[PDB]
């Protein structure tokens, strides 16, 4: 079949991003894997006069998955073909009751890519201690990962999904790299069949797919002042500082009547019982907390950025926001697993719970604010990683002060 | 040459070849290249052309001669190629084989043909003499000596060739790097010197020349720094100088070697004589060798006295890590299978004020990323840390922590939380209100205290900072309170610092802190809104 062309942006040149090592285990079930693909087409073999390279890892279920990083390509060519062949988002997918998510990144694997945009998806299998140089590959078909895949795509899954859509007009479909994500408002019980009617559909035009979220809660969360019987002169400080920190996001908070309230030079135990105009102002600005910010827009042309906070216990925070203070969206993940997770595992889970909000909300991506050691990350992550796309990240020098200001 | 398939290329886009220009060159000369060119376009590796060629390359000749060209021009403009091992194999990762041999190819670059759509862009000219008849044009039809193009596609040339005859004995084991070859194999030595002898013959029907056995190099091996023996490897001998005034230049060399030598020696330190070289611009400034430095290098000259050597891998023994501490954020740690034996060792230090248990894990960390460089795998830790300790630290430390598997190691020093704070106020305990502050022009400043007590200080602080005289504040209080205190500050700065728990620093005021902090029993440290009138806060930065 024909293929489409495929230009970079004037001026820019092929990704040239370093290949991480792996583990023995890791190596090997690549070379399996590329193994098969060269067998089918998919790949083959390239030459020195291919300079480019692009990052691959081994992730998973028992069968080991390939995972190609196409942060850079991406980069450097679907910010074209965003433009050139966007896929519009539709903002109603928030609204339904029940979301699933299906993979779909197997029907790529027809289709062949343009002849000269090929060299652009070299990767490279790496050799324990450097004994070889590496196995070089490219794609000859669309590969998964790459947003230019589904955009091209995006015409025969137009087509394969039009009669399911007539039948079923009230079922909100999307399309984000490899994944489709449904949304209806059917009982559970409904929808579930109702996602088995598209599987077969899908499968019996030529897709397979190898086989829930509610945005019904999805909000930002509303700040919790301390609910205290008696109080004390602490309590009242740590209560005045919190206080103090939330009026840089809602103004209009008033602290004059409880800075009374602690005049003389008390001790750190002393119970202070809170006048009625100390009162007042806890009452009055516990109901301007409750209620949600003002001038909050989301901006489709800046970039969404995600902070997460280790709070204990298996409970992580999170905001989203584009500029400082006006949070677009803010959440509070806790994994429930009996000591059987560690840190690195929960923070993984957050990020990847943290990006399909995002993607059903506003069809992109945030890069994230981690509360980790670079080389801690670098070289961990893969070992929990179950999505087939990437964030954006980079890592957190210092640490909140603000830590309970948002538990 | 060869019949090896050429690799396609091409110059960068939008460019023309080098048009450079040959200067005139001495008699003798011109006479001593022609010498060259006639012998080398008898061996097809270059050949003269007509005048349609329109690009040029410079052409130099030095010390029998030697033909050069000057490619640098044409480097500029050829495309990129994948970029060649960065990173070389490390002698701790090679398993054991009963036999090692090591082949030189030589005349390598020029075995190898070159893309033919792509010569015309090496010519070059042999200049008349008093510049006259015209010049000699001449081209390569193979890869050029230091061409950015070569050492690339020679890799791969090499490793299409040994192809067909890895397939037909997959029992030997070839390592390539640049022009060597170092073939290893568990065959009995008779039958191992009769699979070289049939490499030797297969690489010779493809162009290219190796050494006979009358020549074929022996152990030990003298390979990029190390001493590669049977059953063991080491690194080159190294040379500690002895010198009265050392260079900025020298000092340089000589923590290189001593970064060098701590792959194997152990308990090498390099942490005050790199101190030295922090305020370096010049190269040359003579530095004084401070007594700390020189008590270091005297400790390294020992450890350097008697050699020591490491083994080399067994896959399938298990992996140890051990690590110690050293005092200073310094680490050193060992790597091995064996109890007398190590893989190999090195150290880590700290830049950028930490404690020892952060520390550790970084030290954890590095050694995680180059055992999977190295072995392709990741080692058990051995580790001078109770499991409480480490449990206590990483469930209340603000960033995520890997602990992979390890086990405890009871050799001082240990590695343990010195103090903590309270969590909690404590009661029956004064509470502090601290303050400070300063003046950025004049360096005056001053830090006091007013407690629940009615007790109340201010001392007077030359050369100081609003950031210094917060600290000197909190430990005014921790001077004058007892076993239990409250302390309450304005200063997230100064809250920063000791929420932080280090357990040393490089300033020597957060020393005496710590100090106290060790000394007394409970200390809850809080924090308030600066100049919002709080109250017990609002009178305290009056006085100051
Ligand atoms: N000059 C040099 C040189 C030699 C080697 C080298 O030897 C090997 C080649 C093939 C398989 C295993 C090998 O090493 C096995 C470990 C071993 O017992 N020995 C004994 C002396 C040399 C190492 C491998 C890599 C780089 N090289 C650099």
């Amino acid at each position: 079949i024909e293929t489409v062309p495929v230009k970079l942006k004037p001026g820019m040149d092929g990704p040239k991003v370093k290949q991480w090592p792996l583990t023995e285990e890791k190596i090997k079930a690549l070379v399996e894997i590329c193994t098969e693909m060269e067998k089918e087409g998919k790949i083959s073999k390239i030459g020195p006069e291919n300079p480019y390279n692009t990052p691959v890892f081994a992730i998973k279920s028992t069968k080991w998955r390939k995972l190609v990083d196409f942060r850079e390509l991406n980069k450097r060519t679907q910010d074209f073909w965003e433009v050139q062949l966007g896929i519009p988002h539709p903002a109603g997918l928030k609204k339904k009751k029940s979301v699933t998510v299906l993979d779909v990144g197997d029907a790529y694997f027809s289709v062949p890519l343009d002849e000269d945009f090929r060299k652009y998806t070299a990767f490279t299998i790496p050799s324990i201690n450097n004994e070889t140089p590496g196995i070089r590959y490219q794609y000859n078909v669309l590969p998964q990962g790459w947003k230019g895949s589904p955009a091209i795509f995006q015409s025969s899954m137009t087509k394969i999904l039009e009669p399911f859509k007539k039948q079923n007009p009230d079922i909100v479909i999307y399309q984000y790299m490899d994944d489709l994500y449904v949304g209806s408002d059917l009982e559970i019980g409904q929808h579930r069949t109702k996602i088995e009617e598209l599987r077969q559909h899908l499968l019996r035009w030529g897709l397979t797919t190898p086989d829930e979220l509610h945005p019904d809660k999805w909000t930002v969360q509303p700040i919790v002042l301390p609910e205290k019987d008696s109080w004390t002169v602490n309590d009242i400080q740590k209560l005045v500082g919190k206080l103090n920190w939330a009026s840089q996001i809602y103004p209009g908070i008033k602290v004059r009547q409880l800075s009374k309230l602690l005049r003389g030079t008390k001790a750190l135990t002393e119970v202070i019982p809170l006048t009625e105009e100390a009162e007042l102002e806890l009452a009055e600005n516990r109901e301007i907390l409750k209620e949600p910010v003002h001038g909050v827009y989301y901006d489709p042309s800046k970039d969404l950025i995600a902070e997460i906070q280790k709070q204990g216990q298996g409970q992580w925070t999170y905001q989203i926001y584009q500029e400082p203070f006006k949070n677009l969206k803010t959440g509070k993940y806790a994994r429930m697993r009996g000591a059987h997770t560690n840190d690195v595992k929960q923070l993984t889970e957050a990020v990847q719970k943290i990006t399909t909000e995002s993607i059903v909300i506003w069809g992109k991506t945030p890069k994230f604010k981690l509360p980790i050691q670079k080389e801690t990350w670098e070289t961990w992550w893969t070992e929990y990683w179950q999505a087939t796309w990437i964030p954006e990240w980079e890592f957190v020098n210092t640490p909140p002060l603000v830590k309970l200001w948002y538990q | 040459i060869s019949p090896i398939e050429t690799v396609p290329v091409k110059l960068k886009p939008g460019m023309d070849g080098p048009k450079v220009k040959q200067w005139p060159l001495t008699e003798e000369k011109i006479k001593a290249l022609v010498e060259i060119c006639t012998e080398m376009e008898k061996e097809g590796k270059i050949s003269k052309i007509g005048p349609e060629n329109p690009y040029n390359t410079p052409v130099f000749a030095i010390k029998k001669w030697r033909k050069l060209v000057d490619f640098r021009e044409l480097n500029k403009r050829t495309q990129d190629f994948w970029e060649v091992q960065l990173g070389i194999p490390h002698p701790a990762g090679l398993k054991k084989k009963k036999s090692v041999t090591v082949l030189d190819v030589g005349d390598a670059y020029f075995s190898v043909p070159l893309d033919e759509d792509f010569r015309k862009y090496t010519a070059f000219t042999i200049p008349s003499i008093n510049n006259e008849t015209p010049g000699i044009r001449y081209q390569y039809n193979v890869l050029p000596q230091g061409w950015k193009g070569s050492p690339a596609i020679f890799q791969s040339s090499m490793t299409k060739i040994l192809e067909p005859f890895a397939a037909q004995n997959p029992d030997i084991v070839i390592y390539q790097y640049m022009d060597d070859l170092y073939v290893g194999s568990d065959l009995e030595i008779g039958q191992h010197r009769t699979k070289i002898e049939e490499l030797r013959q297969h690489l010779l029907r493809w162009g290219l020349t190796t050494p006979d056995k009358k020549h074929q190099k022996e152990p030990p091996f003298l390979w990029m720094g190390y001493e590669l023996h049977p059953d063991k490897w080491t690194v080159q001998p190294i040379v500690l100088p002895e010198k009265d005034s050392w260079t900025v230049n020298d000092i340089q060399k000589l923590v290189g070697k001593l970064n060098w030598a701590s792959q194997i020696y152990p308990g090498i330190k390099v942490r005050q004589l790199s101190k030295l070289l922090r305020g370096t611009k010049a190269l040359t400034e003579v530095i004084p060798l401070t007594e700390e430095a020189e008590l270091e290098l005297a400790e390294n000259r020992e450890i350097l006295k008697e050699p020591v050597h490491g083994v080399y891998y067994d896959p399938s023994k298990d992996l140890i890590a051990e690590i110690q501490k050293q005092g200073q954020g310094q680490w050193t740690y060992q790597i091995y299978q064996e109890p007398f034996k190590n893989l190999k060792t090195g150290k880590y230090a700290r830049m950028r004020h930490t404690n020892d248990v952060k520390q550790l894990t970084e030290a954890v960390q590095k050694i995680t990323t180059e055992s999977i460089v190295i072995w392709g795998k990741t080692p058990k830790f051995k580790l001078p840390i109770q499991k409480e300790t480490w449990e206590t630290w990483w469930t209340e430390y603000w960033q995520a922590t890997w602990i992979p598997e390890w086990e405890f190691v009871n050799t001082p020093p240990l590695v343990k939380l010195w103090y903590q704070l309270e969590k909690e106020p404590i009661v029956g305990a004064e509470t502090f209100y601290v303050d400070g502050a300063a003046n950025r022009e004049t360096k005056l400043g001053k830090a006091g205290y007013v407690t629940n007590k009615g007790r109340q200080k201010v001392v007077p602080l030359t050369n100081t900072t609003n950031q210094k005289t917060e600290l000197q504040a909190i430990y005014l209080a921790l001077q004058d309170s007892g076993l239990e205190v409250n302390i309450v500050t304005d200063s997230q700065y100064a809250l920063g610092i000791i929420q932080a728990q280090p357990d040393k620093s490089e300033s020597e005021l957060v020393n005496q802190i710590i100090e106290q902090l060790i000394k007394k029993e409970k200390v809850y440290l809080a924090w308030v809104p600066a100049h919002k009138g709080i109250g017990g806060n609002e009178q305290v930065d009056k006085l100051v």
